[PDB]
């Protein structure tokens, strides 16, 4: 099973809208653009996002996968971003959507922001904290703090995680590898994704530290 | 009081 390179919206107009919402997003949560981990004062530095921290380890990306990987980073770089919509919704605020069709196993983007410490976050209110790596000592684990610089990986919806149908929802899955001994986190199609479809993933992917009980 | 997503770090996409 193989990453999958987006197909970008063909009609330069629609790929110029996609790009519109999401900064129209970012610009109303005060957020600056950033496609990569960015390491900050105060926070982590980039010697401690080291995979073989892990506990248990990490997965790594192959050389097909990183290719891929670099393909998708270049795409976006020249505007050839992936067919996305950033859209609000009164029940689940800044929601992500398909604006053209997403085959299973797509890569879909890397969940990006500030690289923090754990320990550095435990009172931290913001809503889209992303566990970057789980070491053995808690005061070497990291996150990604998306709350002043990020992408449109902050603003896609999670599952229910407690009803009896939620499940049914998920159509992608977040992921972390290693690349180039560093912990990434990745967003991945798990089916064939339709045009106006929302996406979905589950939080709770690992830890269970995301309450969804109200989730839509 | 902190609300995390995560990952897991194994198991391949599917
Ligand atoms: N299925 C769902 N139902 C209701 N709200 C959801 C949801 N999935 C995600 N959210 C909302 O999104 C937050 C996670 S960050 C996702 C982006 C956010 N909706 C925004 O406007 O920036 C959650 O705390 C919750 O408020």
């Amino acid at each position: 099973r193989r990453l999958l390179p987006f197909v970008s919206s063909e009609d330069p107009a629609q790929r110029l809208k996609q790009m519109g919402t999401l900064a129209s997003a970012l610009t109303e949560l005060q957020m600056e653009f950033s496609d990569d981990l960015t390491y900050s004062s105060g926070m982590a530095p980039r010697s401690a996002n080291q995979a073989r921290f892990e506990e248990g380890g990490m997965q790594v990306l192959t050389k097909e996968d990183i290719e891929t990987l670099e393909q998708c980073r270049a795409m976006c770089k020249r505007g050839d971003c992936p067919p996305l919509l950033v859209v609000f919704d009164s029940r689940e605020g800044f929601t992500v959507e398909a604006d053209g069709q997403i085959k299973d196993m797509t890569f879909i983007a890397e969940y990006t922001g500030d690289v923090d410490y754990i320990r550095n976050r435990e009172h931290d209110d913001c809503d889209s904290m992303m566990t970057l790596l789980l070491a053995k000592d808690p005061s070497k684990s990291l996150v990604i703090c998306p709350d002043k610089r990020g992408n449109i990986a902050r603003f896609i919806s999670g599952i229910n995680n407690h009803t009896l149908d939620g499940k049914k929802k998920q159509n992608c899955k977040c992921v972390r590898y290693s690349v180039n001994g560093e912990c990434r986190v990745f967003l991945v199609a798990t089916r064939d994704i339709a045009k106006g479809e929302r996406l979905y993933y589950d939080y709770n992917g690992y830890e269970h530290e995301y309450p969804t009980q109200h989730f839509v | 009081k902190a609300a995390r997503k995560s990952a897991p770090a194994t198991g391949g996409v599917k």
